[PDB]
C-alpha cells in the first residue's frame, strides 16, 4: 500500500500525494509483475510432467534403495525424509500464512518482525503452488524416473 | 473500483489490487493526566486585603496549571475588562512567566491603568508598557470593604516629578514641590505630601466607590514554560477504532490493555518499526497497545467484463470473522453465506466446489477460481 | 555558618578505569527484545574517571562540568550530602543547589554566595544530631524552589560492612537540567575500586533551570570513610540492546575498538 | 501540521513525500533486478530439471 | 475579478494574508488557502477619524466558531459565554457581538 | 454554484427518472456569501 | 511563467525539473532492466537458433 507507506494514516497526506499520482500505480505494477514471475518460475521447473506418477506398493529397484528420497505415508505433508531434513534450515520470513488478530494484537506483536511489517503497509503474499503440491509435482518426477 | 484503478471501463479476466480497506474512527478521544496543581487565585483574589495604587503588589504565577475561567465563574459577579489579546485564547495557551499586579482604586481611574494612558494614575505610581500582553480584571467591592465612616487606608499617589517606567512601582514618600522655591522641612507654600487617601462608604455613587483590581501581565510562547492552561479529557474507550491524542502523541488507532510492563518513566512504546504502538493512560496509570484501524489489501476476481458483472473479493490475509466488523456505518458482500477462509484471506462472492480443475484466475495457496457453469434452469 | 579550615592536604588525584558503567536511559519510550541505535552523550568505556576518597583526610574540590557528568560513590551512612552546579558559584550569577539533610530534600536556583570550603559534621552521630549548615552565607535571588521527602533509601536487612554503590548522571540540555541514576548493593572489593559488571540509569528527575553551568562540586559530611569517582560525558554513537521485559541489559561504545 | 501553516506544512511535508517515494523507487528497482537474477536461476533449473 | 472592501485597525492589516489566525481572521474575515490575489492596504485617517471618535466604523467581537473564507456574517445576536441560557437583550456574560 | 439540465422525454407510467446518462452544463456561479444548511421548494396551485 | 517573477517563479520551475528528470531516471532504469530480459530472450533464440 503506497499509500499507507508514504502517509501514515492521514487523509490531508493522501490529497498530496494525489498530485504526484502516477508513482504509485507505477510501482504497485512493477511489484505485480515480480510477483507473478514467481509463480511462472515455479510452474517452470516443477510443473514439467502433466501427470502425477505413483510408485507401486513394492518398493524393490535392483537393490537400489530410494526410500529417503520418495515420499513416507507417516508424514502429513507428502514430504520425503531429505525434503522434510532441508525444510528446518531455511528460516522464512512469513510462509504467505494467515494472521487472525488474536496473534498480531497482544504478546507476539510485540516482538514479531512480520507483524511489524504489516502495520507499515508492507505485504508479503502465497506462492501459487503450496509445498504439498511441490511435494507432489516432486514426487510425480521422481517416481518418473526410478519406474 | 477495478475500473477506476485500471482507467479503462472494460477489465479483462483476472485479479486485480485495488485501495487497501481501512476501517475508520468512530470518534475522536482526548487524555492529558488529570489536572495536576493550580495557580494561587484564592491568594491573588480571594485575600483578606489589598494593596493601595501607590503600595501595588506584586506576584509570581509559577510551576502550575493556569485555570482563568473558573475564576470568572466563582459566586461573586466581577466586572473583567480587557487591552491587548485573545481571553478566549489564554485557557488553550503556555507562558514563560505570568506575573500579577494587585491595588486597590475608585471607579473613575479605572482607564488610567491600560498602556498608552496619562493621567495621575497613569503617570505617578502605575504604568504598563506601550506593548503590553494581557486583560484587567477589577469589581466594585462596595459590598465587603468599604466602611460607612469612610475606609480611608486605601492612599493613592499623586504626584511625581517625572512620569515612572513600565513596572516601576514608587515607595518613594518624599515631599513633592509645585513651586519653584525649595520646599525645606516637611510643609510650605505649594510643598505637599504626594498622596491622598478616598472616602470611601456604601453610599459613595458609579465612578466613586471602591474597586479592587488585578493586572495579568505575562510573558508568553517564546522561552520555556512556567505556567500553562488547562487542557481538557474524555472517557477511555477499548477495542474501537478512534482518533486518538495522549499528552501531545498524536495518531490515530485501536486501543487495548497490554500485558507488556512499562518502567515508571516510560510513557510511550515503539515497536521494531520505531513507530509508536503503546501509551500508558496519564489520569490512571495502566500500559494501552495501540493497533493502527484494522486494513488488509483488497483484491478483486473478475471474468473478462466482456462476459460478466458478477465479481468475487479477496481480502488479503484478513480472517473471515473480522471483516465484517468493518460494517459501513461499498459493502454488499457482507452478507456472507459463500464466505471461505483462503490461506491468502478471506475470499467472498465465490463458491468453494471439490471439482478440481486446471487453474484460470490464480488466488494463491493452491486456490484458483474461473466462471463456470455450476451444475453438477 | 562558613570557616575555611587551614588542614587541607594536597595530592595528586587518583585515576580509575571506567569498565562497562555510565549508561542511562536516553529517551522516554519502551522498547523489548531489539537492539536500539543512539548518538548521544555518554561515559566512554574504559576510560580513566578520576577517584577521590576521604577517611581524617578531606577533598572537596570544584571540578569543570564541561558537556556533562557522572559521578558514583560506594559508601556507607550517607556521607554524601549533594551537589552544588554553577558558573561562579559566588551570586555573580546564578548557581543550582541540590542536597538532602537528615530529613527532606532541597532544589534550588537562587543566588547562592558559595562558602570557601562547605561541609556538614555528623561523625556516625557519635555525639549529636543533624544541627550544622557549612554550605551559604548568604542567598539574594531564590528564583526556583523545589523540597520532597528525603531521598536514598538504603539496602534492606544490612550484611556487614557491606556498602551500597550509587550512580547518577547530570546533564544541561535546551535550558532543561537532567538527573539519572541507579542505587545498587555491593559485596566489598578490598584493594580495588568502581565494579566491574552492567547496569543501566533510569531518569530520575528533569528540572526547567536554564542557567549557565561550568564547574561543580561535592558536598560531604564530616572519621568517615567514603569514596567516589567522576567521569564525563562525550559524544558518542551507542548501541543499546534492550530485553523482552524492556531493560537495556547490554550496550557497546560504537568507537572503542574495531571489533565495536 | 502541528507546528506550521499550510504554505510552509506542504513544503516540509513535500521532502517528507518525495523521500518516501524515493525509499519505495529504491526498494522496487533493487527488488526487479534481483528478481531477474531469481529468474536467471529458474531457467537454469528448469533447464537441469 | 471580485474586488472586496472594509476598514480595520491598521495593526491587524497581518491578518489579512492568506492561512492566518486572529480575531478578524477567524471571527468576522478569512482568505482561503488557495487564495490568488492581492492585497492594499493603506491608512485613511485623514477620510476617516475624526477628532470626536468615527465610532460609525465597527467589527466583531464574538463568534459561535470560525468561519468559511469569504463567509460574511450580518448576525446580531447575543453571544451566551455565560453557561445558562440568555433570552433577551443582556445577561451574566451575555455579549452584543459588534 | 449552479449546473442545469434540459432533456425532452416521452411518458413511461409506472417509473420514475428515465434511466440513461448525460451531464450537466456550468450554468452560474454567485457570490452569495452565506451559510445554507436548510433548503425549499416553490410552487404554483 | 505567465504567473511569477525569475526570483521566485524559478523554485516553481525547479520543483518540476527535478520531478520530470526522476522519471526519466525511472523510465531509463525500467528499459535497462527489460532490455537485458529481452536480452536473455535473445541468446535464448540464438542458442535454440
Ligand atoms: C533403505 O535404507 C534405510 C535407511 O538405512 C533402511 O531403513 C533403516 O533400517 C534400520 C533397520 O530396520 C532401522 O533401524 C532401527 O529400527 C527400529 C526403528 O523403529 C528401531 O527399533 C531400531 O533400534 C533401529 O534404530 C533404521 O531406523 C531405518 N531407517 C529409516 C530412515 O527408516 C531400509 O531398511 C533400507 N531398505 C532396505 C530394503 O533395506
Ligand atoms: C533540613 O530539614 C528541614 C525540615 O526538617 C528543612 O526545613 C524546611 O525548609 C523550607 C525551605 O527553607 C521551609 O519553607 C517554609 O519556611 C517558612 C515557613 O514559615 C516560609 O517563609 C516559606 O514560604 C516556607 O513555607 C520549611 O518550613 C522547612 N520545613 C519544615 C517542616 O518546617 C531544611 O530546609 C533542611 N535543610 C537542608 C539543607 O536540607
Ligand atoms: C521478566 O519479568 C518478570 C517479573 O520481573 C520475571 O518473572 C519472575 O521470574 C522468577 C524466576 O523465574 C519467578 O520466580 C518463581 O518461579 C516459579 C513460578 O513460575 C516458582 O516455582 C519459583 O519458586 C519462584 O517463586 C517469578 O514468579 C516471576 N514473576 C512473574 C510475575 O512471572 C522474569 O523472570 C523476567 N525475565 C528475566 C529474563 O529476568
Ligand atoms: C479465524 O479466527 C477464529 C477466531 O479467532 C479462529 O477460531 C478459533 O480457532 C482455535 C484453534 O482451532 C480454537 O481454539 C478457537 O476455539 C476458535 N474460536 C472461535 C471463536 O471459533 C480460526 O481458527 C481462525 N482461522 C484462521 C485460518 O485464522
Ligand atoms: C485522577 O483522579 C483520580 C481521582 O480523582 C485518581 O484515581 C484514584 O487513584 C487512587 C489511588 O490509586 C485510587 O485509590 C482511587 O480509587 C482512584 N479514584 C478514581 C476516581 O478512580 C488518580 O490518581 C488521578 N490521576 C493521577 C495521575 O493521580
Ligand atoms: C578564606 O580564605 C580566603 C583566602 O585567604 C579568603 O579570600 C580572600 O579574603 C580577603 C579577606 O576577606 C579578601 O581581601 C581577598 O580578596 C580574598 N581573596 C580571594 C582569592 O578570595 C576568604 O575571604 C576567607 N574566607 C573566610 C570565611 O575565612
Ligand atoms: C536579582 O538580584 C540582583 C542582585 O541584587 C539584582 O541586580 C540588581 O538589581 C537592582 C534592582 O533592579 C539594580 O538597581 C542593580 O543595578 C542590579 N545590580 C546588578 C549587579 O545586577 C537583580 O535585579 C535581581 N533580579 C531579579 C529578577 O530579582
Ligand atoms: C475565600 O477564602 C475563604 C477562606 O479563607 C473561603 O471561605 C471563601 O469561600 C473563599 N471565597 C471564594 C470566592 O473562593
Ligand atoms: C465481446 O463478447 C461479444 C459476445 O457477447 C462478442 O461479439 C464481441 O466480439 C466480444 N468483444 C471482444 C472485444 O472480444
Ligand atoms: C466435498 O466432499 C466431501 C466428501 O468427501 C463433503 O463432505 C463436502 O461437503 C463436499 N463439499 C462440497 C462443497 O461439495
Ligand atoms: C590513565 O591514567 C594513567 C596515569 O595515572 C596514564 O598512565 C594512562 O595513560 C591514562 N590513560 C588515559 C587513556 O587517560
Ligand atoms: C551565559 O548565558 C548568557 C545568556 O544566557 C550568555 O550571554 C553568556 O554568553 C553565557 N556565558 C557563558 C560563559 O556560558
Ligand atoms: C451554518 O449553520 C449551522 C447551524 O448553526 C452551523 O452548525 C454551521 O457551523 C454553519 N456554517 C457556516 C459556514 O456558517
Amino acid at each position: 500500500d503506497c499509500t499507507m507507506y508514504i502517509c501514515g494514516d492521514s487523509t490531508e497526506c493522501s490529497n498530496l500525494l494525489l498530485q504526484y499520482g502516477s508513482f504509485c500505480t507505477q510501482l504497485k505494477r512493477a511489484l505485480t509483475g515480480i510477483a507473478v514471475e514467481q509463480d511462472k518460475n515455479t510452474q517452470e521447473v516443477f510443473a514439467q510432467v502433466k501427470q502425477i506418477y505413483k510408485t507401486p506398493p513394492i518398493k524393490y529397484f535392483g537393490g537400489f534403495n530410494f526410500s529417503q528420497i520418495l515420499p513416507d505415508p507417516s508424514k502429513p505433508s507428502k514430504r520425503s525424509f531429505i525434503e522434510d531434513l532441508l525444510f528446518n534450515k531455511v528460516t522464512l520470513a512469513d510462509a504467505g500464512f494467515i494472521k487472525q488478530y488474536g496473534d498480531c494484537l497482544g504478546d507476539i506483536a510485540a516482538r514479531d518482525l512480520i507483524c511489524a511489517q504489516k502495520f507499515k503497509g508492507l505485504t508479503v503474499l502465497p506462492p501459487l503452488l503450496t509445498d504439498e503440491m511441490i511435494a507432489q509435482y516432486t514426487s510425480a518426477l521422481l517416481a518418473g524416473t526410478i519406474t | 473500483e477495478t475500473k477506476c484503478t485500471l482507467k479503462s471501463f472494460t477489465v479483462e479476466k483476472g485479479i486485480y489490487q485495488t485501495s487497501n480497506f481501512r476501517v475508520q474512527p468512530t470518534e475522536s478521544i482526548v487524555r492529558f493526566p488529570n489536572i495536576t496543581n493550580l495557580c494561587p487565585f484564592d491568594e491573588v483574589f480571594n485575600a483578606t486585603r489589598f494593596a493601595s495604587v501607590y503600595a501595588w503588589n506584586r506576584k509570581r504565577i509559577s510551576n502550575c496549571v493556569a485555570d482563568y475561567s473558573v475564576l470568572y465563574n466563582l459566586a461573586p459577579f466581577f466586572t473583567f475588562k480587557c487591552y491587548g489579546v485573545s481571553p478566549t485564547k489564554l485557557n488553550d495557551l503556555c507562558f514563560t512567566n505570568v506575573y500579577a499586579d494587585s491595588f486597590v482604586i475608585r471607579g473613575d481611574e479605572v482607564r488610567q491603568i491600560a498602556p498608552g494612558q496619562t493621567g495621575n494614575i497613569a503617570d505617578y505610581n502605575y504604568k504598563l508598557p506601550d506593548d503590553f500582553t494581557g486583560c484587567v480584571i477589577a469589581w466594585n467591592s462596595n459590598k465587603l470593604d468599604s466602611k460607612v465612616s469612610g475606609n480611608y487606608n486605601y492612599l493613592y499617589r499623586l504626584f511625581r516629578k517625572s512620569n515612572l517606567k513600565p513596572f516601576e512601582r514608587d515607595i518613594s514618600t518624599e515631599i513633592y514641590q509645585a513651586g519653584n522655591k525649595p520646599c525645606n522641612g516637611v510643609a510650605g507654600f505649594n510643598c505637599y505630601f504626594p498622596l491622598r487617601s478616598y472616602s470611601f462608604r456604601p453610599t459613595y455613587g458609579v465612578g466613586h466607590q471602591p474597586y479592587r483590581v488585578v493586572v495579568l501581565s505575562f510573558e508568553l510562547l517564546h522561552a520555556p514554560a512556567t505556567v500553562c492552561g488547562p487542557k481538557k479529557s474524555t472517557n477511555l474507550v477499548k477495542n474501537k477504532c478512534v482518533n486518538f491524542n495522549f499528552n501531545g502523541l498524536k495518531g490515530t488507532g485501536v486501543l487495548t490493555e497490554s500485558n507488556k510492563k512499562f518502567l515508571p518513566f516510560q510513557q510511550f512504546g515503539r515497536d521494531i518499526a520505531d513507530t509508536t504502538d503503546a501509551v500508558r493512560d496519564p489520569q490512571t496509570l495502566e500500559i494501552l497497545d495501540i493497533t493502527p484501524c484494522s486494513f488488509g489489501g483488497v483484491s478483486v476476481i473478475t471474468p473478462g467484463t466482456n462476459t460478466s458483472n458478477q465479481v468475487a473479493v479477496l481480502y488479503q490475509g484478513v480472517n473471515c470473522t473480522e471483516v465484517p466488523v468493518a460494517i459501513h456505518a461499498w459493502r454488499v458482500y457482507s452478507t456472507g453465506s459463500n464466505v471461505f477462509q483462503t490461506r491468502a484471506g478471506c475470499l467472498i462472492g465465490a463458491e468453494y466446489v471439490n471439482n478440481s480443475y486446471e487453474c484460470d484466475i490464480p488466488i494463491g495457496a493452491g486456490i484458483c477460481a474461473s466462471y463456470q457453469t455450476q451444475t453438477k434452469v | 555558618q562558613c570557616v575555611n579550615l587551614t588542614t587541607r592536604t594536597q595530592l595528586p588525584p587518583a585515576y580509575t578505569n571506567s569498565f562497562t558503567r555510565g549508561v542511562y536511559y536516553p529517551d522516554k519510550v519502551f522498547r523489548s527484545s531489539v537492539l536500539h541505535s543512539t548518538q548521544d552523550l555518554f561515559l566512554p568505556f574504559f576510560s580513566n574517571v578520576t577517584w577521590f576518597h576521604v577517611i581524617k583526610r578531606f577533598d572537596n574540590p570544584v571540578l569543570p562540568f564541561n558537556d556533562g557528568v557522572y559521578f558514583a560513590s560506594i559508601e556507607k551512612s550517607n556521607i554524601i550530602r549533594g551537589w552544588i552546579f554553577g558558573t561562579t558559584l559566588d551570586s555573580k550569577t546564578q548557581s543550582l543547589l541540590i542536597v538532602n539533610n537528615a530529613t527532606n530534600v532541597v532544589i534550588k536556583v537562587c543566588e547562592f554566595q558559595f562558602c570557601n570550603d562547605p561541609f556538614f559534621d555528623h561523625k556516625n552521630n557519635k555525639s549529636w544530631m543533624e544541627s550544622e549548615f557549612r554550605v551559604y552565607s548568604s542567598a539574594n535571588n531564590c528564583t526556583f524552589e523545589y523540597v520532597s521527602q528525603p531521598f536514598l533509601m538504603d539496602l534492606e536487612g544490612k550484611q556487614g560492612n557491606f556498602k551500597n554503590l550509587r550512580e547518577f548522571v547530570f546533564k544541561n540540555i535546551d535550558g532543561y537540567f537532567k538527573i539519572y541514576s541507579k542505587h545498587t548493593p555491593i559485596i566489598v572489593r578490598e584493594p580495588e575500586d568502581l565494579p566491574q559488571g552492567f547496569s543501566a540509569l533510569e531518569p530520575l528527575v528533569d528540572l526547567p533551570i536554564g542557567i549557565n553551568i561550568t564547574r561543580f562540586q561535592t558536598l560531604l559530611a564530616l572519621a568517615g570513610a567514603a569514596a567516589y569517582y567522576v567521569g564525563y560525558l562525550q559524544p558518542r554513537t551507542f548501541l543499546l540492546k534492550y530485553n523482552e521485559n524492556g531493560t537495556i541489559t547490554d550496550a557497546v561504545d560504537c568507537a572503542l575498538d574495531p571489533l565495536s | 501540521f502541528s507546528r506550521l501553516d499550510k504554505v510552509e506544512a506542504e513544503v516540509q511535508i513535500d521532502r517528507l513525500i518525495t523521500g518516501r517515494l524515493q525509499s519505495l523507487q529504491t526498494y522496487v528497482t533493487q527488488q526487479l533486478i534481483r528478481a531477474a537474477e531469481i529468474r536467471a536461476s529458474a531457467n537454469l533449473a528448469a533447464t537441469k530439471m
